[PDB]
């Protein structure tokens, strides 16, 4: 089936000019992905709060709804009603647009992640470039907000957080390179197709086990899960200067980055829209599956369900390992990063190239 | 009768099952057990809350979860 | 060093408000009377409060700029405010978000 | 010339939609303010007292050196991208020359690691 | 006059505006972000609620060290007059919809330090406008939760048309003085002092 | 020089085993019921 | 969309970079206009590889090499600049009048 | 949620005293207390455990003894009746007054009939007493709660 082709045929049967009819079709999924992203953010805030309560043997937020699920919605509806306060400095537009410069590209990078063969936005050539080069912008907004903060401690904390953030970009690119060499492509569709050709025996987690751990450590260092940079040299790193609106924007941006990383790690290594049993055997066992959509709709729902359970598993593992491993210093974190993830990533790329040039049978060829 | 009407009926039944009949039994079972469930069953309950969340956003302010009063002699 | 002493009603700032901020200056003392909505005011009693503040700042001469003397001046100002309230003048207003009698309760003379 | 590719209207439309929403949320927060802005006494954030120390930062070199090694390795990663892209029918001499490139940059990393090129003591 | 301290004397609405006001009050009732400020054992009594025995988190209150993202301050402990401008600045640096809960007997009044004392502040209501008082030395954590319940009953009394009360008037006055300049106060200068290593 | 490398590898595998034991006791802590009380639904008995 | 407007824009960016190389009121804005001067020739090479070149593209390769060269030149220039603040007290270019005839 | 209309105001204007059952976990009587101010009533918060005697504090004047530390002598403060002085300089529109008691659990049933007769003697102020409630918001006549 094709909903876009049927909508185009219905608008042609109504009578139009085939250009303005096709122009306005894109904003409805372009807003639907945004509203389900805010739905996932409101899911993840309640999930993190209740799982942090269940780890420390207590109950999360209650007496707000049925079980307190409206509490992220109540927080997001209350924090936009607070009085926007400003410090005694200049450049008010810079202080306003700093968090805007932070919030724009991480929200913009939603055109990369897929949910199936057709349930995605853009897969042109190089979606990993459009993730990395857009995620490497937020230090500029962080330094801009630190300069407009007008403080001696918050500016130093913003400098330390920017130096922590820019160091974990190079193994984050090398772990992408180690998979893009084997997949001979930069788009996520070919990467997930080379994993969905076979079942469990074609997963990239068993082919590149060191690169998955390097990418996971780099993601946990980039989304500020284990580095506590929010006791940061007087009280906090880049805080204690904004109002409820800018703090809410930073909180939702951090949760968007966490959700996007938890989706992208599974997509690049484990693989959403996949099954342990191949779909061709089930399609041959059931009947004829080439035009009948009654099984294809259920297969698309099952692929969305597999992507959602993988994202929920990675989110639960990240927020379980937040309070499991103890807090380490940012100097020790930068030292372990630059002394571990770069050399083992380089020799992992070298052994990946050697295994691809030695036996090009089970790899991408 | 046609196949497109059957597809629309399947879509309507799927939307109705996603919005009405699943979060009711989820809200029943979730506070029905709530203590005897293990960690894997707690993760399954948290996933059941996670998945059907547009149903929970519409069934949240209508339902009431408060303890019942007892009798005294 | 920004020397100031305020409790709830008097604000004696040792600076000068240019537009919305202050700068350290030991030549001007700015007085703010009742910033919160706790007592309703007028133009005659506020002028008497300003005249008492001018008399108190003319009494303190030949002394060092410390927090103790400025807090003593603010305490004499608040004592003058309390005696003006007890004299039979303006008092509380029923238009605030919170009603807490910090100076006294309304009583009966006889 | 003609502009034919896989598509770029989604990127521009999503940029327009994602750039229209933060200023709209800021305008809504300014509209639903309790009273107004323009706070009468503007003060910066100090923990418990007045600013008694000074508005100066000690001259350091650790941030600039980290960003220097970051840009030096980023322009290496940029050159390392198309070799890994075009490694499907190219051969083994390109792998040898990329191994020489990787070994030269590893020698550069060893030179940066031995001396005091990055040290947050 | 025969009356001491007199009090001066100081309509159709819509249903949609009433529902919007109910939503706006319910959001503040549901979030209620507090501030942890404590100088004595009352801070330990507040931290005993954050633990997994009384579950103070379940009402929506999360611990924050920032006096800028908290719509409620909780003063607690014996307050010295040297800490009174610190508390005034910490109250003034908060945003405008703020609330005050004063916990303790030495906080709401003089407490035990009201007979023979020259440094303790006899009442925090002389410094910040207290909305809900809380007697007790020290009070039960269930009494602190009861004060939270009374504060939640008091927040819903606000209006969306009578929102023009959270401000401060100018009433500026400019006068000159004749005080003498003071020498500065010590900032550091403890270990590398010329009178410390060299004995006079 | 190799003994320092083996000692670093032993410290790394010991840290990995400590992280695994922390994950094990964290997964163990999810089995027990919460021991908190509700207010004003479960009030304590005054002695 | 024609090549002539892109060439006019590149020439105007080159003249803006020339003026910001001459006056600049600073020493970091000199390098910031040097990046504009090289981004103008990057636009020139990209437009030439878009319009004149066909299948075998090489102006994009030259632009990538020019970008890497300008990043290395920016690193060398900032390494030169950051020693002047350690040695001298001021940052103004007009104060460097020691090496006379 | 529940879109409540204007029904507590009619039940308050019909009778003289009402008793509402609220859940003690949070606050829900604030909506009716705000609707009363929207209808044109002046609210007055007051605590029911600390009141002394209702007659000597609501009709006549009383004498408060402040806690002295031995520094000052024994002094007495003449307190006027609260609702009378609140009714003196009250009216912007002259519609009505209400009296709200927060914790009405620590009270006896002897003074409730006297309060229900006092709110019917002077037709200018109302009496609102709060009970700890049972799982739902419901209103009951206070005279029916006294008689039963
Ligand atoms: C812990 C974290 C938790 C996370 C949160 C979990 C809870 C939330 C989970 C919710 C599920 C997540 C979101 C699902 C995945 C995103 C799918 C999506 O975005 O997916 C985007 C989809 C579009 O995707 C696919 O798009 C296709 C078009 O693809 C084309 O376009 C695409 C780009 O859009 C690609 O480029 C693709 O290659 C290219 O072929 C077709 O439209 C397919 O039908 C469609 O499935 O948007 C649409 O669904 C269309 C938009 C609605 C339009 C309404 C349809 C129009 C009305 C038609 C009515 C017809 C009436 C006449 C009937 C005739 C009567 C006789
Ligand atoms: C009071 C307020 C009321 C609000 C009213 C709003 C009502 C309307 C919104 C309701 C949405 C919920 C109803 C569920 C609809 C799900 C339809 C579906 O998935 O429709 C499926 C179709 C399938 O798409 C077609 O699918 C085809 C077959 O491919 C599928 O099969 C292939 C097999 O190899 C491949 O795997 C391929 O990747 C996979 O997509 C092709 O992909 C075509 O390109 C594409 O058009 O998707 C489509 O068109 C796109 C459909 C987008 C739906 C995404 C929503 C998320 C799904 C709900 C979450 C699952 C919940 C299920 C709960 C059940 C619990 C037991
Ligand atoms: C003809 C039907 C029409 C249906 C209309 C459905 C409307 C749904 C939204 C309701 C709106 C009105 C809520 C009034 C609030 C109230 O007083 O408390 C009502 C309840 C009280 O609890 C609840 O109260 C109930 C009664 S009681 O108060 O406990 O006694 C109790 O039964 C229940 O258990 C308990 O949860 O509080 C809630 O939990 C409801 C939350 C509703 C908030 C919706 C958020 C809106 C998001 C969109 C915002 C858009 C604007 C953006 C601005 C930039
Ligand atoms: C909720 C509502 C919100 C409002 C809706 C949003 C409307 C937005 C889009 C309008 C819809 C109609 C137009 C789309 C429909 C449309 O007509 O597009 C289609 C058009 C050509 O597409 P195709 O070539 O596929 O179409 C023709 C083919 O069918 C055959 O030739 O696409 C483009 O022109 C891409 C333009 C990208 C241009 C390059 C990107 C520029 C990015 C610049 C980044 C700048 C950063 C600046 C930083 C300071
Ligand atoms: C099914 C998928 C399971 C994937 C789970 C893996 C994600 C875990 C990543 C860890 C995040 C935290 C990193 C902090 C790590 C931390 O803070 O300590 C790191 C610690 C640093 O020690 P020191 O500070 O002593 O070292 C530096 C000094 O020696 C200076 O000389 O040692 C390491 O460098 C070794 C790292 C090994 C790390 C191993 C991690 C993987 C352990 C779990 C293995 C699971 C196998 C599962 C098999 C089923
Ligand atoms: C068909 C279908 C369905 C179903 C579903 C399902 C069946 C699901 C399930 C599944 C699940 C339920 C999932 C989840 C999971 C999660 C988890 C469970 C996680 C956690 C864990 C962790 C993270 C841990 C860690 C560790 C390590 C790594 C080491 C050792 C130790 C440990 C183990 C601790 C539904 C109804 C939806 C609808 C649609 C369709
Ligand atoms: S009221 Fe009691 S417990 Fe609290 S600070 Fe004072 S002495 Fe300590």
């Amino acid at each position: 089936i094709d909903l876009q082709g049927q909508f185009i045929s219905a608008l042609q049967s109504l009578g139009l000019s085939h250009d303005l009819a096709k122009l306005l079709w894109l904003p409805l999924p372009m807003l639907m992905m945004l509203i389900v992203a805010t739905v996932g953010v409101l899911v993840a805030v309640w999930l993190e709060r209740k799982i942090s309560a269940a780890v420390q043997q207590r109950i999360g937020p209650e007496y707000i709804g049925p079980l307190g699920i409206l509490a992220p919605l109540a927080d997001g509806l209350k924090l936009i009603f607070k009085e926007d306060v400003l410090p005694a400095n200049s450049d008010r537009w810079l202080f306003t647009l700093g968090p805007a410069v932070v919030v724009i590209p991480v929200f913009l990078s939603y055109i990369i992640v897929p949910f199936g063969q057709n349930l995605l936005i853009s897969n042109l050539a190089m979606g990993v470039f459009l993730w990395i080069a857009l995620s490497s912008i937020a230090p500029i907004g962080l330094l801009m907000a630190g300069y407009a903060s007008n403080n001696k401690y918050s500016l130093l904390g913003g400098l330390r957080a920017a130096a922590q953030s820019i160091s974990y970009e190079i193994p984050l690119a090398l772990a992408v390179l180690a998979v893009a060499m084997m997949s001979n492509g930069l788009g996520t569709v070919e990467i997930v197709e080379q994993q969905s050709q076979y079942g469990i025996l074609s997963w990239n987690v068993w082919r590149q086990p060191i690169g998955f751990l390097v990418f996971w450590i780099a993601a946990l260092a980039e989304c500020e899960r284990l580095p506590f940079d929010l006791e940061e040299e007087l009280v906090a790193g880049y805080q204690t200067e904004y109002a409820g609106m800018k703090f809410a924007l930073f909180y939702l941006g951090a949760y968007v980055n966490l959700v996007l990383s938890a989706l992208l790690v599974s997509v690049l290594y484990f693989g959403g829209w996949s099954f342990p049993i191949p779909l061709e055997t089930i399609a041959n066992l059931l009947g004829v599956s080439e035009t009948n959509p009654f099984l294809q709709i259920a297969f698309a729902v099952l692929g969305i369900t597999m992507t959602l359970i993988k994202a929920y598993f990675f989110v639960f593992l990240a927020i379980l390992l937040r309070w499991t491993v103890p807090r380490v210093r940012i100097d020790q974190l930068l030292d372990l990063g630059w002394k571990f993830l770069l050399p083992v990533g380089l020799v992992n790329l070298l052994l990946t190239a050697g295994l691809k040039l030695a036996f090009p049978v089970a790899f991408g060829g | 009768v046609s196949t497109e009407l059957l597809v629309l009926g399947v879509y309507g039944a799927l939307a109705g099952l996603y919005l009405l009949v699943v979060p009711a039994i989820v809200y029943a079972y979730l506070n029905a057990r709530w203590y005897v469930a293990s960690s894997f069953e707690r993760a399954f309950m948290y996933f059941l809350v996670t998945f059907f969340f547009p149903g929970l956003l519409l069934l949240a302010p209508f339902i009431n979860f408060r303890p019942q009063p007892r009798s005294l002699n | 060093m920004l020397l100031k002493s305020t409790t709830r009603h008097v604000h004696i700032y040792a600076g000068h408000v240019v537009d919305g901020e202050v700068h350290p200056d030991t030549e001007t003392l700015t007085l703010n009377v009742d910033p919160d909505n706790e007592l309703e005011w007028n133009e005659a009693a506020l002028a008497k409060v300003e005249a008492k503040f001018r008399e108190l700042v003319a009494n303190a001469a030949g002394e060092d700029l410390t927090e103790y003397n400025l807090r003593r001046i603010g305490s004499d100002l608040e004592h003058f405010i309390r005696s003006l309230l007890m004299q039979g003048e303006i008092g509380y207003n029923l238009n605030s978000r919170v009603r807490n009698y910090s100076l006294g309760i309304p009583r009966v003379n006889h | 010339t003609v502009f034919v590719l896989s598509g770029y209207e989604y990127f521009l439309g999503f940029l327009i939609i994602c750039s229209l929403v933060p200023v709209l949320a800021l305008a809504a927060s300014a509209l639903l303010r309790p009273k107004s802005g323009r706070m009468i006494r503007l003060t910066t954030y100090e923990s418990g007292m007045e600013p008694i120390g000074g508005a100066w930062i000690q001259f350091n070199v650790r941030y600039y050196m980290f960003a220097l090694v970051f840009v030096i390795f980023d322009v290496e990663t940029v050159f390392l991208y198309p070799w890994a892209v075009a490694f499907h029918q190219l051969g083994l001499l390109a792998f040898i020359e990329a191994l020489i490139f990787i070994a030269i940059l590893v020698v550069a990393l060893v030179y940066a690691w031995r001396k005091r090129a990055l040290e947050w003591s | 006059p025969a009356i001491l301290n007199p009090i001066a004397r100081p309509l159709a609405e819509n249903i949609i505006l009433t529902s919007l006001n109910d939503v706006y009050d319910w959001a503040r009732l549901s979030s209620l972000w507090p501030l942890m400020y404590g100088t004595a054992c009352c801070f330990i009594e507040f931290a005993a609620m954050i633990g997994s025995r009384f579950d103070f988190d379940r009402f929506g209150l999360v611990p924050r060290n920032s006096p800028r993202q908290a719509d409620l301050i909780i003063t607690s402990g014996t307050i010295t007059m040297k800490m009174a401008p610190a508390l005034v600045r910490l109250y003034e640096q908060m945003p405008s919809p703020k609330y005050v809960i004063a916990m303790g007997a030495c906080t709401i009044t003089g407490g035990m330090f009201s007979s023979d004392s020259y440094s303790a502040v006899r009442g925090v209501d002389k410094l910040i406008p207290v909305d809900v008082y809380l007697p007790g030395c020290p009070p039960r954590p269930e009494a602190i939760m009861d004060a939270i319940v009374k504060l939640r009953k008091k927040i819903a009394n606000e209006h969306i048309n009578e929102r023009g009360n959270l401000a401060q008037t100018h009433r500026l006055f400019t006068a000159k003085h004749k005080m003498k300049p003071v020498p500065p106060i010590l900032t550091g200068q403890y270990l590398n002092a010329p009178s410390r290593q060299a004995p006079p | 020089f190799l003994n320092q490398i083996t000692n670093y590898a032993k410290e790394a595998v010991q840290s990995a085993k400590y992280i695994g034991q922390g994950l094990s006791v964290t997964f163990d802590h999810m089995r027990r019921r919460p021991i908190t009380v509700q207010y004003p639904y479960e009030k304590l008995i005054p002695s | 969309m024609q090549l002539t407007y892109v060439l006019i824009l590149a020439a105007l960016l080159f003249c803006i970079g020339i003026y910001g190389l001459v006056t600049s009121r600073n020493a970091v804005r000199v390098l910031m206009s040097i990046e504009l001067l090289l981004n103008a020739v990057n636009l020139n090479l990209i437009g030439f590889a878009n319009y004149l070149d066909g299948q075998q593209i090489k102006g994009q390769v030259f632009a990538v090499f020019v970008i890497t060269v300008a990043a290395a030149e920016a690193a060398v220039g900032l390494a030169i600049i950051l020693a002047i603040y350690r040695n001298r007290d001021t940052v103004d270019m007009e104060k460097f009048n020691l090496l006379k005839w | 949620g529940l879109l409540a209309g204007y029904q507590f105001v009619k039940d308050l204007e019909s009778a003289g005293a009402l008793a509402l059952f609220v859940p003690p976990e949070g606050g829900f009587e604030g909506r009716y207390q705000r609707r009363l101010r929207s209808k044109g009533y002046t609210t007055l918060p007051m605590s029911a455990p600390g009141l002394g005697d209702l007659a000597a504090y609501l009709t006549q004047e009383h004498g408060i003894r402040p806690a002295h530390t031995g520094k000052e002598d024994i002094r007495v403060y003449f307190q006027p009746p609260l609702v009378t002085y609140h009714l003196e300089n009250l009216p912007p529109n002259a519609k009505g007054l209400v009296l709200w008691l927060i914790d009405g659990k620590r009270l006896s049933k002897q003074e409730f009939a006297y309060l229900a007769q006092l709110t019917q003697t002077l037709p200018k102020f109302k009496v609102v007493v709060e009970v700890g409630g049972d799982r739902v918001v419901r209103w009951e006549p206070l005279a029916d709660w006294v008689a039963a």
